[PDB]
């Protein structure tokens, strides 16, 4: 009958989604609450979710699945809110005042125009690793190697013993040009391994040439300090994940999105690179659904548990940043630019005890979803109380009634809170709160547009929270977009993004070609050569671990790649070779061409200046294998009248100080073409999507809603 | 627009980011020199009417009875009439050796005093520290600030000046 092919996964702060692609496209979806202290518990509750809509078993399935792609959000969390590991840091001796210097920058990072200049605003954040926990040791590499100051390994026992005493939960070790000469660092990680063990205490090791060889000492310092500092509490979860899915049968070994939109192998010790796994789950998704229908110009917006992720997709196209910035830090790896504010459907509602004004936030509430739910614990009201109070959720569908939530209970905990303290009812206490929420989501979503330099009528806005198609009315109402899309996946559209990523193996290697403008034709032929045998070595390690993997180099679709600069610069272009092979002199005459080309249009014509020669950095190779894309539907479209079978009653909804019976409707129940006038809220299993008295919503034959103003 | 205490807070040193972020990139609150004035007001020992801060311990005032305008400590000390330099009639700690220099610098990064001096300007009562000049030998006592006081009040906020004799 069936065979099951492709999974995918957004391991949630709230949810745990899977996202299951068969042979032929054909997909289903499972939600589950997140188990966040051992995560393959929840996967499993999920995929039996699932799995169950197609009559199967997570036995059945997982014995035919190819492959699988995780993605998450606990790790960054994690950092978001400085709640990682008291982490130590070994730099060299002299310089251990950087890590807080924070290289001046970071005392504006991610700061709009206005702010930047308003002096007055700038203001440092705590370093990640205090200046009781940095040591340093006496030693001294040269921009090539060169050991000026050899290491005195007596100074690295001491930094060990010094953070070993202060009793601290890993360490982190970074020397200046390590990347080049990693001789001395790997000394010292040796030296401090040594004295930990003596110490009896389990304290974990990381040299920044282990995880990021690159140059820019605080970029690399800070993101290998993530592996200690964040990444190690979620170190266990993708081989506890991983363990329980191989003792369950599969034959494959799963991936992971990571930050440059590709993903890698759940292996690596570079967890850091999947720390964005999460939203940029949802980008692609986007990306890939754009791509079959042809929107080329897309605002990705999406609303969990804890955050309102936002991105664009300009021309069909995500914006990668090199060395960027996130969390007001700088970072060494390349990553998916997007934006965020912290709110969610469970982030906490408290009143300031001086002001009386409402924060949300900044903290969530999570797989507890508020007082609303009895067995939660949970005392603090959240937006999701809030929902209930107001009749934007079913209390008996969450979940698909898998969850007891309570309106009574939202309803006492959001007047001793909220309402009384303010003199105001439970539901203008509630109203008030999602109001906020509404106006605060629209003018960040209006504003991170602006700043682009982009009007919101340039772009469609596909929305897809899980929670977010609860409040697209509210962040989109009257910005003039082109259009307004709740596709009906959205609850796991992340995972959907997962189980649509490409197959695909990269791999690199660095290089030192220098050619003057005018050469010989012999250094021309040494020159490609050398190049040509670098993709050659790289070209056999894309097959070999596509071997490990079960595909033989038939399956293997190859593309060929370069980096290439002018001879004295900083930075270099990644270039497509348009030659597989290279050798024979005027082939190194069309990758300088391509080289020039590419410079003209990633600068300006004039911008070109030959006359300085050229370097070659690097060499690249790709390696795609074809897998299931998901399916998108094409159903043919009937009458703007919904059937009747799809009314499920009414709810009591309150907005601006009005109450009226707003229709419910079965999501499935819909057929396309049908229209829906506000007042409706449109439920299913898993998503709750809200169209307010002044609002209108039809379905397309491709299960895709489309908001109206109206 | 602001919360009275978030204001208070601010006068303290002790505000939050958030409200400090907020005050700075967002137009100003029309209202805050007034609510301003009035917490300084009540945490004089003195009941009569400030008229313009000068500093943190310094102030323009209304004596209650003559309605004249003064500098005022905030401990108690009138130091003239308001549109005369206070400093004047202050006491002055002139660091023109290196030895009071190297005080408050260590040496070398300390200035020179035959190029440049620290003044140092006290209320005669209280021995608060309400000024400090660098300039350099023979310069004068500088008058920081003559202030449009009756334009403040009556074009730019709409309100009475207060009563005044001389
Ligand atoms: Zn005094």
């Amino acid at each position: 009958l069936r065979n099951v092919q492709v999974l995918g996964i957004d391991a949630g702060g709230t949810m745990t989604d899977t996202f299951f692609v068969d042979q032929d496209g054909d997909f289903v979806v499972g939600k589950a609450q997140s188990t966040p202290q051992n995560e393959a518990l929840g996967l499993i509750a999920s995929s039996e979710d699932g799995l169950a809509n197609w009559g199967m078993s997570l036995h059945e399935a997982l014995a035919q699945l190819q492959t699988g792609v995780y993605s998450g959000t606990a790790m960054l969390n994690r950092v978001v809110q400085r709640k990682g590991l008291k982490c130590g840091l070994i730099v060299n001796r002299g310089m251990e005042d950087f890590h807080r210097m924070g290289r001046a920058v970071q005392s504006h990072l991610g700061y709009a125009y206005e702010d930047r200049i308003h002096l007055n605003t700038h203001r440092y954040d705590p370093p990640l690793v205090p200046r009781h926990l940095t040591r340093g040791v006496v030693e001294r590499t040269d921009m090539i190697g060169t050991q000026v100051i050899p290491l005195r390994e007596d100074t690295a026992r001491d930094a060990a013993r010094d953070l070993i005493a202060a009793d601290a939960e890993g360490i982190v070790i970074s020397l200046l040009h390590s990347y080049k000469n990693p001789e001395n660092e790997r000394r010292v990680r040796d030296i401090v391994l040594e004295e930990v063990e003596k110490s009896g205490k389990k304290i974990p090791v990381f040299a920044s040439a282990d995880y990021y060889p690159v140059r820019k000492e605080t970029h690399r310092t800070n993101t290998t300090i993530l592996e200690g500092y964040a990444a190690e509490p979620s170190r266990q979860t993708l081989s506890k994940i991983s363990n329980a899915f191989k003792e369950r049968g599969t034959k494959f070994d799963f991936r992971v999105m990571a930050t440059h939109g590709g993903t890698i192998s759940w292996k690596a010790k570079e967890l850091a690179r999947t720390i964005v796994s999460g939203p940029i789950g949802g980008v692609i998704g986007a990306k890939y659904l754009g791509e079959v229908l042809g929107y080329k110009n897309i605002a990705c917006s999406d609303i969990g548990g804890t955050s309102f992720d936002v991105a664009l997709i300009t021309q069909g196209e995500m914006t990668i940043k090199n060395d960027p910035d996130m969390a007001r830090l700088v970072l060494s790896l390349p990553l998916v630019a997007m934006d965020s504010v912290g709110a969610g459907a469970g982030s906490f509602i408290r009143l300031d005890p001086y002001t009386r004004a409402i924060k949300l936030g900044p903290d969530s509430a999570g797989y507890r979803v508020g007082v609303c739910w009895k067995e939660s614990g949970i005392e603090t009201v959240t937006i999701s109380d809030c929902h209930m109070v107001l009749g934007y959720l079913n209390p008996d569908n969450f979940l698909g009634g898998a969850v007891k939530l309570d309106r009574q209970r939202s309803v006492d905990a959001i007047k001793a809170q909220i309402a009384d303290p303010l003199g105001l009812s439970v539901e203008d206490a509630a109203a008030g709160v999602i109001e906020l929420l509404d106006s605060d989501l629209r003018d960040y979503l209006r504003s991170m547009i602006s700043g682009k330099g982009y009007s919101p009528a340039s772009f469609v806005c596909f929305s897809y929270g899980g929670a977010g198609p609860v409040h697209t009315y509210g962040y989109t109402e009257g910005l003039g977009f082109e259009d307004v899309i709740v596709p009906a996946w959205a609850a796991g559209f992340s995972a959907f993004g997962c189980a649509a990523a490409d197959f695909e193996y990269r791999y690199d290697k660095s290089l030192d070609i220098n050619m003057p403008t005018e050469t010989p034709d012999t250094d021309k032929e040494k020159a490609a050569a050398t190049l040509q045998a670098a993709w050659e070595e790289l070209t056999k390690n894309v097959l070999e671990e596509f071997k490990l993997n079960g595909y033989s180099a038939d399956q293997v679709t190859l593309q060929p790649g370069y980096r290439m600069q002018y001879r004295g610069q900083l930075n270099d272009l990644e270039i497509e070779s348009p030659l597989a092979q290279a050798h024979t002199a005027a082939d190194w005459d069309q990758l300088t061409d391509a080289f020039n080309a590419t410079y003209g249009r990633v600068y300006a014509a004039s911008a070109r200046s030959p006359e300085l020669g050229y370097s070659v950095t690097g060499a690249i190779m790709r390696g795609m294998v074809p897998i299931p894309k998901p399916k998108i539907p094409k159903e043919p479209e009937e009458g703007e009248t919904p059937p009747e079978s799809a009314k499920i009653g009414t709810r009591k909804f309150y907005r601006k100080k009005r109450w009226v019976d707003a229709q419910l409707y079965h999501m499935e129940s819909l057929r396309p073409g049908n229209r829906v006038m506000g007042p409706a809220v449109i439920e299913s299993d898993a998503t709750t999507f809200v169209v307010p008295d002044g609002f209108e919503t039809w379905l397309d034959g491709h299960r895709l809603f489309h908001l109206r103003e109206v | 627009a602001y919360t009275r205490s978030k204001i208070v807070d601010l006068v303290d040193g002790k505000i939050d980011p958030d409200t400090l972020h907020q005050m700075l990139s967002t137009p100003k609150d029309p209202e805050r020199f007034v609510t301003y004035v009035e917490i300084l007001q009540e945490r004089m020992p003195w009941d009569d009417k400030i008229i313009l801060p000068l500093g943190p311990k310094l102030f323009i005032v209304q004596q209650k009875v003559s309605k004249k305008w003064t500098v005022r400590c905030e401990c108690g000390h009138d130091f003239c009439d308001w549109k005369d330099n206070w400093k004047l009639s202050a006491r002055v700690h002139v660091r023109d050796t290196p030895q009071k220099m190297e005080e408050i610098y260590p040496r070398l990064m300390a200035p020179t005093p035959s190029w440049q001096v620290i003044r140092e300007y006290f209320c005669p009562e209280c021995g608060t520290l309400h000024d400090v000049e660098a300039p350099t030998p023979w310069y004068p006592v500088i008058h920081d600030f003559s202030p449009d006081i009756e334009g403040f009040y009556q074009e730019w906020l709409g309100l009475p000046v207060p009563e005044r004799a001389d």
